């Protein structure tokens, strides 16, 4: 066979060991970006399923990476928590060399590069890691949504998802988000960020997660509340038709 | 069968086919064509997006290196990227030391002279790099030496000089046709036509100004990528002609 | 390649999922209960040639009983094996371009068609004409004929010749044994239709799970996937 | 044969490093040795064999002293306890000496020692030592004590055992007549009586080497003016020290 | 035949680390190891796998050990491959203290070592850490806090966990008792009130055991941590269930 | 070697991938309903033997209707067999020059040659002399032959046979199982003949798959392209 | 797939670790006892015929004895084979997906399943047409059937009587050896008892140590667990 | 589990290294002597008969001097063949976890278990049925029944027909050859047992090194050992 090595091409010109690190972003929650016009928002499930332990310092899943960019992922934990940090300092060491704070593209493309080093030389194994940078560039108002995959490559997108059953929320969003006219409304954005996980969340909203970011710099996490007056308002007009 | 997994291996016939294969990964990127015109030359691709939600124009499948130098790729995407890099380095630097621009060639040369630095093992030198890049080059550009160049890049290290070409999924179909079109009067608008009509041939889907991205340069403005609308309107003109004849 | 395209095409949508489901469905309800009742069947019916004793009486006539057992079951192989060629025909159709990568659905493919060959081969049975691996399979569906031609060559030695003038005979032979073993040749073969049919519920049984559960990669051995070339 | 026990790098299904577990193997087969600990004394002892008479034994240690106060033994491939010897006297000094002004205490000595013994491990391309060690000494705020350390990198502190060919027992008759008491001399007893039943050879005074750590020796340091520096505890029996504790069984 | 699992820098066509979840299986292999958090302490209890007649245990320690004077954990796994750690563990844990002239946060130290074992699981020619870690400590943004590591790389916080052998059990009975609030002579009560039911040996013994907990209050304004003698154990052990 | 070129051309020139194709689309349509056909042909024959008293008047005399089906079986096969050595000679004359290398087509041609090998296999039968696999094959296109020697043989015990003064019997018998079995040796070679083209189904659907499938590579097995040397 | 989990589930509730552990249980105690029960029944009786003399009385009669052990032989044959394939109904339906990773559980079960075949290969015994590896099986659980097949033939050539003179003499065929082998029949039949139920307990208490230490593996051949990955 | 622990247990205790070791014991003294006496038993019979001149007598009666050796022969394999199956019990019961490491023991244990299988063959002898090896094994523990067998077929040959020991009505065959032939049925069939002795000695002598050289690993395959882990 010829998957086992990077630095191999198959006959027909694949590279496996690289295909298979993508198998893995699979096997991690779901996640899934959706931008507006004045905003972007991120989601994420929370995998409740064997909990007996603590609660304050929790995993959002979601991180900041300068003041006005925030990165989710889906995949090998361990493994994103490098790329998050690595993408913090470069955002940082961008600002000591050039006065301007990062653009959104810039980072993604810094993470990326990331990724794409470590499919490079052998002795070396691709991060299990897959992820949505989204935020706004400095001074500017235009949304901005980009996904990376462990093989190096990044994208831009209206909306989109990663992760176990990706293909299912990602169906829903693509016959409820119309390209012509993205949600106008941070609170119709989540509307329709929410309502795409509950297709896969298995009930409650003690199982999303929402963070909202805006320009400016302005960013903000959910509550479980505030997310519950959604699963509470969708779960209305549902079965209302 | 088992001399094909290592790229510093020679079969019994002296070959190398982990550098084939490597070729081999081109094809299945989506068809990307250059027609040269004594007018500039022409670069188009089909974009081919697995979703409606994908951002079109995230896709770069053609790209700038200097203001007289454009080009299309074809296969691996991250690999491209490094190429793309290099070149435009490579461009800049030499404009840095000579006041001047880069010819076509020599441009195209020193990318693969970059190509050109894979193996791993220490036999004297050394070229980090473990493998072949999986990409081919359409080099689009034009200089007041030679004027209006179209070259092919292949991981092998070498390179052609085309008057049209295409590479990637349709490189079969698409090369055939373009063997019984191209002609040395063509013009510039025929050239868009006509590398419009061929993609649209051995492409697949309905041909729309969103699967399909249409560049050129010229001596005049340089390297400059045909807005949606221009595209969209050269299709519908095109799509008639088919009509009567 | 357009006329190429069209016959593959028709030949998957003669025989699709749907169709060797059904027959999973088939053998989970009424074809495993008919075999554990073929079981009892014969499981009684041994019991009633264990406590008889034979008599030349016996020797004049085929037990109908039994031959009602031994045909109830040909007539279950017969089915069986029918309805495994459809999921062999779902299935064989699929196979993909032979290629020396992305096999790993391919490998699955293989593997539950050996198995439904491995079940094929237990209905089909033995025979008597012999496979390397012997006859270590209990009995083929062709009971019925094997067991007629058992007890046909010992109801000649018993039964006899009787050649004719009036002043001496022939026989109806004595050995004491020959007319037991007439007797057990009954018993025999109503052993053999238990444990081929207890053998046959396993059988089934395994290619049920085997099916349900590689299904997905039986259908698609393949997920073409190219989102690194662009 | 496994598929998992020929590289340091790999984990066994299970979880077992392989390569070790053979190496721990070469010691398993050494030459029997033990070590007792006793309330005002430690004494380790290994045996001798010689590949012929013609062969001067006397010319190679196997009780060796690292520091003034601490001397240790082995069982399993001699030659790299020699130099695991060289190694282990120096890092106590570039390590410990020349940054405090004094020796090593025990317990970290032996630390310095199986982190050397770490390195061999973590890290293809070399392989760990075939030798376990027992090391014995004492320092002013831990009284006497007594370590093993495997190719394995780990160490731990006993009262009193052993290691090699015939361990199985000695370690078996040791746990048998031990208790926090005996005095040194009854320790150098109950070790010949154990380095006894474990040998096929004789029991003269060169096939046995024995040494101990104990009671201050102000007459081997080789200069007098100085109050504190008092002398060494670590005692190399002599060949003849030995036979005559020999006749009174 | 031919398996996925020779090395770490290899997928299996599944996105499986096969070396790395061996390395995580040779933890039910090691002794059983507690983690309580309470409304005023933290305990941390342990049993000594290893035995002989002969074998010194009233000095040396071979489970529990201080990193920093806030902070303590509990080891399970490689000897070896423990101390590696636990030293490193230190000096970081003195290079904060060094710089921000504070103590050092407990996730942050948690994290760093994470950050460690994450590393041994990506770069060839290495083999992970096969450990797996129980901490337990106190700093002044988060109070008490309780978390836990294991080879892959992964670290989470628990209310009361266990690791080692027979978890699956250990784990169980806790998450039955534990009442949310429990205070501290609870927990260490707890602590046997379930290392005895998952025990073999025909009685629980102390010098097979090894406490520890961490106390603060208005009193010393700080946090006083204590690592139980064999004597205390011995006996807080007869005041419970052993003759 | 001018000479030596043109010999080889004349070859597959005289079978073309058009000659194999269409013996794929004739097995498409035709071939396959003519199958399903002779299917059911003997699953009613099989159907009236089993709603039958025999008697010594069957014995005098061979059930035309089964020649008639055994016979179109025979010929089905016959047929099959040499549209499959059509499709043979195709690939077998394009098989490159022996290498060490470049032989990831070379592989496709042998693997779609062994499939149609164990076509052949099944429709050639088992015969009477044997192939280490046995006879697991269920019955040849020597149906017919096969047959007349089973009944042959026991028509001749349950009838007699005579000569002249004495008596005109001569050989023959009571045995009531002999009878049965006479009805038996009907029944049997009419499932033989359900269940033989039941799988042959599957298999001809099978090898048109994997015809269509790997046709490129079939007849170019490699793909000359040198652009690296110059 | 709400449905195609059901099937699977009441598969696997039918036949659970209990009723195999139950299996085990038996041959444990009852089944074992049996077995060596049987070994001496046939060990006495083949002492018997050891120190008798043989007439032409023996040959007019078949010992009730023998065919009293060869029938309790065959019963117990009978019962193994069907317990066996209770374990193995027990395997068979918890195979897991197929994969080419994660088979270390799998691979226990295959092994099992493999001795456990062997077992049922043992009980089954050799029959009369066979596997490759010929018949080095003692005897088949058809003892009763080649015994009387055996004795059958003999009893024919010793046996064949009529009346003449005052005096009494008789009529079948001579050679002295031909009576002796009547005795050797009854007595190698019961040595072959002993033999086939020596090996049969060894087989047994094998299956059982190789079960009681595996069975974990063989119900739970795979073990989840993500914690990498999340 | 502490259930599943005792049967294990139990077993063990039943089929000690003990047991094994006393049948060691008695084939380095008992039971070697004993071939070693029927080796020369039958090396004289052979050299009588050389030295014999066969007659019509001689076809009416059995050798009882032969008839001693190969029952006194057949006695012989079966005490060897049930030591052996106490040898085996004691190791199979003994085999560890099914594991892909630390079969170092394992493979000992695996080794020893064949080379006594290779014994048991030789004992259990041919045979009549055969595995793919043939029958190069000399002769089985069925000597007595293949030889009265053989003897028997001759008998009847030479001797005549309707009749009785003399001149008379009842005849035989001419043949010079037939005469000389159950010569040398008696001849061989006395060599044979020399040699299947011969070997015999030999294949046990070789089992004793065998066993007490790797007893330790049979009996502790594995030696659990936890240092470096704590």
């Amino acid at each position: 066979g010829y998957d086992r090595a990077l630095s191999i091409f198959s006959p027909d010109g694949h590279i496996f060991q690289v295909e298979y690190a993508l198998e893995a972003v699979k096997r991690g929650t779901c996640a899934v970006g959706v931008k507006g016009k004045n905003c972007v928002v991120l989601g994420c499930e929370r995998r409740s399923t064997l909990k007996l332990q603590d609660t304050r310092i929790t995993p959002s899943k979601v991180s900041k990476i300068d003041s006005h960019v925030v990165l989710s992922f889906s995949g090998l934990n361990a493994d994103s928590r490098i790329l998050i940090e690595k993408a913090r300092v470069e955002a940082q060491s961008h600002r000591l060399t050039l006065e301007d704070p990062v653009t959104v593209e810039y980072l993604t493309r810094y993470v990326a590069g990331v990724q794409q080093r470590y499919t490079q030389s052998g002795g070396v194994r691709p991060f299990g890691v897959s992820t949505l940078i989204a935020g706004f560039d400095p001074r500017d108002d235009e949304p901005k949504l980009y996904q990376t995959e462990p093989s190096g490559i990044y994208s831009s997108w209206s909306a989109q998802t990663i992760g176990r059953n990706s293909k299912t929320v990602r169906e829903f969003l693509e016959k409820n988000y119309d390209r012509k006219e993205p949600p106008a409304t941070v609170e119709e954005c989540v509307k329709l960020t929410v309502r795409s996980l509950l297709e896969v969340v298995q009930t409650g909203a003690k199982n999303i997660e929402i963070t909202v970011v805006k320009p400016d710099s302005d960013i903000v996490a959910l509550s479980s509340e505030e997310i519950n007056q959604y699963v509470t308002q969708i779960e209305q007009e549902k079965q209302e038709q | 069968s088992e001399y094909d997994r290592g790229v510093s291996t020679f079969s019994p016939e002296g070959r190398l086919f982990q550098v084939e294969y490597s070729l081999e990964a081109i094809k299945l990127g989506s068809t990307a064509i250059g027609i040269a015109t004594k007018e500039g030359v022409v670069l188009g691709v089909e974009k081919r997006a697995t979703s409606p939600l994908l951002e079109s124009d995230s896709i770069e499948k053609i790209v700038e290196i200097d203001r007289h130098i454009g080009c299309a790729m074809s296969g691996l995407t991250a690999d491209a990227r490094s190429m793309i890099e290099h070149a435009r380095t490579a461009a800049v630097t030499h404009n840095l030391y000579y006041d001047e621009d880069i010819n076509v060639e020599s441009l195209t040369q020193s990318v693969c002279d970059l190509a050109l630095r894979f193996g791993e093992g220490a036999s004297g030198e050394e070229r980090l790099m473990s493998r072949p890049f999986g990409v081919a080059l359409l080099i689009a550009g034009h200089d007041a030496d030679d004027g209006y160049q179209l070259f092919h890049a292949e991981p092998s290290g070498t390179f052609y000089r085309y008057n049209a070409k295409a590479i990637g999924s349709g490189s079969e179909g698409a090369q055939a046709e373009l063997l019984n079109e191209w002609h040395s009067s063509l013009t510039l608008k025929e050239a868009e036509l006509l590398v419009l009509k061929i993609l649209k041939q051995v492409m697949e889907e309905k041909l729309d100004e969103n699967n399909a991205q249409l560049s050129c340069i010229t001596k005049q403005d340089g390297f400059k990528i045909y807005d949606n609308e221009k595209t969209a309107e050269l299709i519908k003109e095109l799509k008639e002609k088919e009509a009567a004849e | 390649p357009p006329k190429r395209a069209a016959l593959i095409q028709n030949l998957r949508d003669s025989y699709t999922e749907t169709s060797s489901f059904a027959v999973i469905e088939e053998w989970a309800a009424g074809t495993l209960q008919e075999i554990e009742g073929i079981a009892k069947a014969a499981a009684e019916a041994h019991g009633v040639i264990r406590n008889s004793t034979y008599g030349r009486a016996q020797a004049e006539k085929s037990p109908e009983q039994l031959l009602g057992v031994l045909q109830r079951y040909q007539d279950l192989c017969h089915n069986v094996y029918c309805q495994a060629e459809t999921i062999r025909t779902v299935i064989a159709i699929r196979i993909p371009e032979h290629k020396e990568e992305d096999n790993l659905g391919v490998a699955v493919q293989h593997a539950v068609l050996k198995i439904i060959d491995e079940l094929e081969i237990k209905t089909l049975g033995s025979g008597e004409k012999s496979g390397s691996g012997g006859a270590p399979t209990p009995i083929g569906m062709y009971a019925l004929r094997e067991y007629l031609s058992a007890r046909s060559t010992v109801e000649d030695k018993l039964l006899g010749v009787d050649a004719e003038s009036g002043k001496t005979k022939g026989g109806g032979s004595q050995s004491p044994s020959l007319l037991l073993e007439l007797r057990q040749i009954d018993a025999d073969f109503m052993l053999k239709v238990e444990l081929a049919t207890t053998h046959l519920s396993t059988m089934v049984r395994a290619v049920i799970n085997a099916y349900l559960l590689n299904w997905k990669k039986l259908i698609q051995p393949r997920t073409g996937s190219d989102h690194m070339v662009s | 044969t496994d598929r998992y026990s020929f590289s340091l790098t790999t984990f066994s299904p299970s979880g077992k490093l392989g390569q070790i577990d053979y190496a721990l193997t070469a010691v398993k087969q050494g030459v029997t040795s033990l070590g007792i600990k006793a309330t005002n004394g430690v004494v380790i002892a290994t045996e001798k064999k010689s590949s012929s008479p013609l062969a001067m034994s006397e010319t190679l240690s196997k009780v060796s002293l690292l520091t003034p106060d601490i001397g240790a033994v082995y069982s399993g491939m001699g030659p790299d306890y020699r130099v695991l010897v060289d190694k282990s006297r120096k890092v106590a000094h570039t390590s410990y000496k020349r940054i405090y002004g004094e020796y090593p205490p025990t317990k970290l000595l032996v630390s310095e020692v199986a982190k050397i013994m770490q390195e061999a491990t973590q890290s293809g391309g070399v392989r760990p030592f075939g030798v376990s060690l027992l090391i014995a000494g004492h320092d002013e705020f831990n009284g006497f004590s007594l370590y093993q350390v495997d190719p394995s990198g780990s160490y731990f502190p006993w009262k009193a055992t052993a290691i090699g060919k015939g361990s199985v027992a000695a370690k078996t008759f040791l746990e048998k007549r031990w208790n926090d008491e005996l005095e040194l001399e009854d320790a150098i007893h109950i070790a010949l009586l154990t380095l006894k039943e474990s040998v096929e050879g004789e029991f003269n005074g060169d096939t046995i080497e024995l040494a101990i750590i104990g009671d201050e020796n102000p007459d081997l340091l080789g200069y007098t003016g100085i109050p504190t520096d008092k002398g060494p505890r670590f005692r190399k029996l002599t060949s003849q020290e030995i036979n005559d504790r020999l006749e009174a069984l | 035949s031919r398996r996925y699992d020779s090395r770490t820098t290899i997928f299996s066509p599944e996105g499986r680390l096969y070396q790395v979840e061996y390395a995580l299986e040779s933890i039910s292999h090691a002794g059983t190891a507690i983690g309580i958090m309470a409304s005023d302490g933290i305990v941390l209890a342990a049993e000594r796998k290893v035995t002989s007649t002969l074998l010194e245990q009233d000095t040396s320690t071979e489970k529990l050990y201080k990193l920093n004077d806030k902070i303590a954990v509990a080891v399970a796994g490689l000897t070896a491959d423990a101390e590696i750690l636990i030293n490193t563990a230190r000096i970081h844990a003195q290079n904060y203290l060094k710089t921000y002239n504070e103590d050092i946060p407990v996730e942050i130290l948690v994290r760093r070592l994470s950050d460690i074992k994450q590393g041994y699981t990506q770069h060839g020619g290495l083999r992970p850490f096969g450990v797996s870690f129980i901490y337990a400590g106190y700093d002044d943004r988060y109070g008490y806090q309780l978390y836990t590591s294991n080879p892959s790389g992964n670290y989470t916080g628990w209310k009361a966990i266990s690791v080692g052998a027979n978890t699956s059990a250990a784990q169980t009975l806790l998450q039955m008792d534990y009442k949310d609030d429990m205070k501290v002579d609870d927990a260490i009560e707890l602590a046997l009130k379930t290392l005895s039911k998952t025990t073999d040996s025909s009685a629980l013994t102390y010098d097979r055991l090894e406490f520890a907990t961490i106390r603060k209050g208005a009193n010393d304004g700080e946090v006083y941590q204590k690592i139980f003698k064999p004597q205390e154990i011995k006996d807080i052990l007869v005041k419970t269930g052993i003759t």
